[PDB]
RNA sequence: AAAAAAAAA
């Protein structure tokens, strides 16, 4: 398959998450499911992670 | 394309590999066929990882 | 015996075909001397 | 005049050779599977001719002092013409190269191959081209004499009729690549595919004598240019006044000596002679 | 003074071009940036499975480039998608004929 | 650990940027893996890099330089030095015994055991002293046109083989356009034949059956063309001299 | 030194000598060659 | 993040986006089109000179709407930067002295030229021979200087 | 020449077989000598000196080869040689004053 | 030390053969200097104008002139069409 | 939890 004609602008299906409660979660809930979650914010030293 | 390329520079043209990693003669081999044809670990190794 | 009868009938038909006395894997001992070792030099001239 | 295309673009590509075999090796890119013997026995008619008259032109090569010739123009099937980055045009008996390169800017080999064809060799010095599979008829002198005046500067033009094949000698390395890279598998009056291979040395006695004393004048030449004018003069005996000079020069008094070459005719930083 | 003004100028573009703290080796050295993707992409989708005869100078190396393979396959799957991810971006390291990612 | 190159080849600039490749190429002569130094040149319009193309061992046993293949001294290609100035060196050229010879020349050389102007003046002695009923003037009949305008090829006579066909292409395309010129040497023949018959009559009454080219009279008659074949010495002699009788 | 015919413009040369920049996947150029040994260094006399 | 989200995962772009999605889009197309470009013609090596061209053309476009007339706000132009919408460090080069018309950031790494160099586009003209056919083998472009 | 290269490559097969017998090498030679080779009948004995270097047999087979084809100043440069060589064999000597 | 200074200069006597390099071609000796010498006599001997000292201003108008003489580059805030952005791809008027 | 071992105009 190529990318370009196959994949390149495809939408992607709903990935396995698991519904978070905005309240009881409250903490995780904005960035729970992110790639490398906490990677713009004073959570972490800077992009190398 | 590696693979494929080795074979083919092998002359052992007479071996389809397919795309999903098959190695298979394309035709009744002969002795000096299959004598020259056997491979080794490191190529099956390689095309079964 | 029978390739050489053959041949030397057709070159006098007036045919001339050399044909690949190269095999692979040998060599050709007329194109040059193999191995060539060339006596050392003396006392004398041999130039004559 | 500028460089003209001879092609259109879209008839030119990089395609895939005809299917002459059951599955193509993409290493060597060739046709594998099926008969051998029927390839040998397959060739062809070229795509194109060249004329100088009507496509020769200025190129950026042109203007471009120690260039390369185009070996696609040659053959006629250059699809670009005046934006060709090698020259377009006949060489003349000027274009003189050096033995590592033919014209067309191709490396050149230290042996033939076994059917004689392709670059070249600089073991041998080769002006002269074999043209073989030449349809037999009454005038072949005349049309191999036009069709090869038509590609440089001719020096010998040897043809056998009963037989058909010609042996053409030109006067320079260049020209005689471009005549035989620019009639590959081209088409002569009759519709054939000519055989322009290199020539194999001819035994004839006087053609081997007169290619030695070329060798030998052309070595003279170079001597000659490299040694001194007086030099030259000096040994070459011929002129009385070079004699005398001789004598004169290499006695260094003492009547009778006549110093030997090696110290007469030396060349140093200090030297004794005229030097120059 | 006006004299010895050509020789001013040219002994101090000599000393900055010899003693400038951009030159310390002789040439200005940079930081090695990254492609866009595109480049990769064009890259692979030019080579194709190698069989035009444009590509004769990149099959040695790309022949060559199969003793690597197994190092790409452990980064390659090392660098594998979550569950919880749609999609994943990686940085790659490729080679200009397009034979290793 | 440096190649040994011409000035003509080193490309301008006394300052030359070069690269070295260890086992970069195989060597061109004697076919063995060496040191490649490839320098730029005078013009960025092709990338070609010319190189070095032999190894230091056959650019020192056969006395060249190592991009172009000529002589260090003279500045011949390499066979006509060894066929003209002779013995020096003939090489072997072959499969295996290329290799073998060059393997012993460079276990010799790195083990330390190891006159051509000479030769140059000899050559110069062989040269400077080398050396390599009569019929009628040609009348009135041999340029006249007949009533036959078939009649095309200008048979000529006398053509030596120190008489290149360039000055004769040259010395009859002013007379009209040259449709075909054939020369035989072993017969000293020659036929020339015009594109246009009116550039043949100018021609043939421009020089009136007598030709003197580059010091060699010829004899130029009206004829139909013909093939030639094995045609004898005694014969050519003969012809030969009929077109020195064309210059009385 | 002197050469095949004269110097033109400048003779003394600075001459910038690098490695080149060979690429990692290439596997070796050339196939080696099965070649003969060759002969031995000339032999002493024998004193016996 | 500049992968893709599938639909309702996906945060919105910043303000003022429409009307520079547009060219955006043309731009994106531009380079799409680049992708499907015969190579079959040219040279094995002007396949990839068309690229370069759009990402410093793409990358210029960014770099004017922040820089030259102020048109789109720094929350915009970091978001764009910041998802693949232009090359941040070819803007970076950009933005020094003498390097305001650089083609490429392969055009000026010394450590990947045989001799230590930059290329040839990154010469002035008026060193450079008249009437010179100069097109580096990296882009395809002619000439970098900030002179010419 | 067809005949002389398959003389030769039989020649050569045995030398290669079975170099440490000396009658490959002095047929090989002997029938190159009868071809009126002498560079090649040369580089015959000499290749077979390289392998036998100290053989009085050889020796004197070459130098009488060379002998009977009256190239007296490459025979004595040849005998020479081997009463260098071989300073304690007196056949070699007396074959000199001979 | 071979003394001091004696014995560097004089001539060694007798006169020299009526009848040493490394390199075939000539000699060749390594030494060590400062790349941007090398750089700098390099880019005089190579570029063309090598020498001819101008002064700034004249750099200036004649470098203007020259992008005269290429075409317009463009607006480079037109994705598309006429007036588009083609930077350093632009062509020469020959 | 493959090889022996299934032949050189
Ligand atoms: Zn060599
Ligand atoms: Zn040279
Ligand atoms: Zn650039
Ligand atoms: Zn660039
Ligand atoms: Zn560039």
């Amino acid at each position: 398959l190529s990318w370009s004609e196959n994949i390149e602008d495809v939408e992607p299906l709903e990935p396995i998450q698991m519904e978070l409660d905005e309240d009881e979660d409250a903490a995780v809930y904005e960035w729970f499911y992110d790639h490398q979650p906490l990677i713009d914010t004073p959570h972490v030293n800077g992009p190398s992670y | 394309n590696m693979l494929n390329l080795l074979i083919h520079r092998k002359n052992l043209t007479y071996l389809h590999l397919d795309y999903n990693f098959n190695l298979k003669p394309v035709k009744t081999l002969t002795t000096k066929e299959r004598k020259k044809s056997r491979f080794g670990n490191a190529f099956h190794l390689m095309r079964e990882i | 015996l029978a390739a050489l009868q053959k041949r030397r009938e057709l070159k006098t038909a007036g045919i001339n075909i050399k044909i690949t006395t190269r095999k692979k894997g040998q060599m050709d001992y007329n194109a040059d001397i193999p191995f060539e070792k060339k006596p050392a030099p003396g006392f004398y001239d041999t130039t004559e | 005049r500028p460089a003209r295309p001879q092609i259109d673009p879209a008839l030119v590509k990089s395609e895939r050779p005809p299917q002459t075999g059951t599955v193509f090796n993409i290493w060597y890119n060739k046709w594998s599977g099926g008969d051998r013997e029927d390839k040998y026995l397959s060739q062809t008619h070229a795509k194109g001719r060249c004329n100088i008259a009507r496509d020769s032109g200025y190129t950026r090569a042109d203007s471009r002092p120690g260039s390369y010739f185009c070996l696609y123009f040659a053959r006629g099937i250059c699809p670009k013409g005046q934006d060709c980055d090698y020259l377009h045009r006949l060489p003349t008996i000027h274009d003189i190269f050096n033995p590592n390169v033919d014209c067309f800017g191709r490396d050149k080999f230290a042996d033939y191959r076994d059917d004689m064809g392709g670059v070249g060799s600089f073991n041998r010095q080769n002006r002269t081209i074999y043209v073989g599979r030449i349809h037999v008829t009454d005038d072949i002198e005349e049309i191999v004499a036009r069709h090869f005046a038509e590609w440089g500067q001719i020096e010998r033009i040897r043809v056998l009729n009963n037989r058909g094949v010609a042996f053409i000698t030109y006067t320079n390395e260049a020209n005689a690549q471009f005549a035989k890279e620019a009639m590959a598998h081209q088409s002569l009056d009759h519709n054939e595919i000519l055989n322009v291979r290199w020539a194999t040395a001819d035994p004839n006695p006087l053609a081997q004598k007169r290619e030695q004393r070329r060798i030998e004048e052309q070595a003279a030449e170079a001597i000659r240019r490299a040694l001194p004018a007086e030099f030259v003069a000096e040994i070459e005996g011929k002129d009385p006044e070079a004699r005398k000079r001789r004598k004169l020069e290499s006695s260094y008094g003492l009547e009778g000596y006549e110093a030997p070459d090696a110290v007469h005719f030396a060349r140093g930083p200090n030297a004794v002679n005229p030097r120059g | 003074i006006a004299k010895f003004a050509q020789k001013k100028k040219e002994w101090l573009r000599m000393q900055r071009n010899r003693f400038g703290e951009k030159r310390k080796g002789g040439f200005v050295e940079t930081q090695k940036a990254d492609m866009p993707p595109e480049h990769l992409r064009k890259i692979v989708k030019d080579i194709g499975d190698v069989s035009q005869k444009k590509y004769t100078s990149d099959k040695r190396s790309y022949l060559g480039a199969l003793k690597f393979m197994p190092h790409a396959v452990l980064k390659l799957l090392e660098n594998m998608p979550m569950p919880w991810e749609a999609a994943r971006e990686v940085k790659v390291l490729y080679h200009v004929n397009g034979c290793l990612t | 650990d440096f190649p040994s190159v011409c000035e003509n080849c080193l490309p301008e600039n006394p300052y030359v940027k070069m690269l070295k490749e260890d086992y970069g190429a195989e060597c061109k002569l004697c076919t063995r893996p060496f040191t490649v130094f490839s320098w730029a040149g005078d013009g960025r319009a092709h990338g070609r890099k010319k190189r070095t193309n032999i190894c230091l061992t056959c650019a020192r046993l056969k006395n060249a330089c190592q991009c172009c293949i000529m002589d260090l001294q003279f500045g011949l290609p390499i066979v006509i030095r060894d066929k003209a100035l002779e013995l020096i060196a003939p090489g072997p050229q072959s499969e295996i015994n290329r290799e073998y010879f060059a393997q012993n020349n460079e276990r010799a050389i790195e083990e330390g055991r190891a006159k051509t102007d000479e030769k140059a003046r000899e050559l110069l002695r062989r040269l400077a002293n080398s050396k390599p009923a009569a019929l009628p003037p040609p009348g009135p009949k041999d340029w006249l046109p007949p009533a036959d305008k078939s009649i095309m090829s200008l048979f000529i006579t006398g053509i030596e083989d120190d008489l290149p066909e360039w000055k004769i292409r040259d010395f009859f395309k002013q007379y009209g356009k040259i449709k075909s010129l054939v020369v035989s040497h072993m017969t000293h023949c020659a036929f020339v034949n015009y594109e246009t018959r009116e550039g043949a009559e100018k021609a043939a009454t421009e020089l009136k059956g007598r030709a003197v080219i580059a010091g060699c009279p010829l004899r130029i008659r009206w004829s139909i063309p013909r093939p030639i074949g094995t045609m004898n010495k005694e014969e050519r002699a003969e012809m030969l001299r009929d077109g020195r009788s064309a210059f009385p | 030194s002197a050469q095949m015919g004269n110097n033109t413009k400048k003779q003394e040369r600075i001459i910038k000598i690098v490695e080149r920049q060979r690429d990692p996947m290439e596997p070796p150029k050339f196939k080696h060659k099965k070649i003969p040994r060759g002969p031995p260094s000339p032999p002493p006399p024998v004193m016996h | 993040m500049p992968a893709i989200r599938p639909a309702s995962k996906r945060k919105p772009p910043p303000d003022g986006f429409s009307d520079i999605e547009e060219d955006l889009l043309i731009f994106a197309n531009k380079m799409k089109d680049a992708q499907n470009t015969p190579t079959d013609n040219i040279p094995k090596h002007q396949a990839q000179w068309p690229i370069f061209q759009i990402a410093h053309q793409r990358s210029r476009y960014v770099y004017e709407l922040y820089y030259q007339k102020q048109a789109i706000s720094k929350q915009l132009y970091d978001w764009l930067l910041k998802n693949g919408y232009a090359d941040a460090m070819l803007i970076a080069k950009w933005k020094k002295q003498g390097y305001e018309k650089l083609c490429c950031l392969r055009c000026i790494q010394t450590k990947e030229t045989n001799f230590n160099s930059t290329c040839i586009c990154r010469v002035p003209r008026a060193q450079l021979k008249e009437d010179q056919d100069i097109q580096c083998v990296n882009c395809g472009c002619r000439g970098c200087a900030s002179t010419d | 020449k067809e005949y002389q290269g398959r003389k030769r490559r039989e020649f050569e097969d045995y030398i290669r077989r079975n170099r440490l017998r000396l009658q490959n090498w002095f047929q090989y030679a002997q029938w190159e000598l009868e071809q009126k080779e002498f560079a090649r009948a040369r580089s015959i004995f000499e290749r077979a000196l390289d392998v036998h270097p100290n053989n009085t047999q050889l020796w004197i087979r070459y130098i009488e080869a060379e002998l009977k084809n009256r190239n007296i100043n490459h025979a004595r440069n040849l005998l020479d040689r081997a009463v260098t060589r071989l300073p304690r064999v007196s056949k070699l000597w007396y074959k000199y004053v001979y | 030390v071979p003394y001091t200074g004696e014995n560097l200069a004089r001539p060694s006597y007798g006169p020299a053969n009526p009848f040493k390099n490394n390199v075939l071609t000539g000699h060749a000796e390594e030494m060590y200097i400062s790349e941007a010498t090398f750089r700098a006599k390099h880019r005089a001997v190579e570029a063309v104008g090598g020498g001819v000292m101008r002064s700034n201003r004249e750099m200036k108008e004649v470098n203007k002139r020259l992008r005269e003489m290429r075409e317009d580059k463009g607006s480079a805030t037109i994705a598309d069409g006429e007036g588009a952005y083609i930077g350093p791809w632009a062509r020469y008027k020959r």
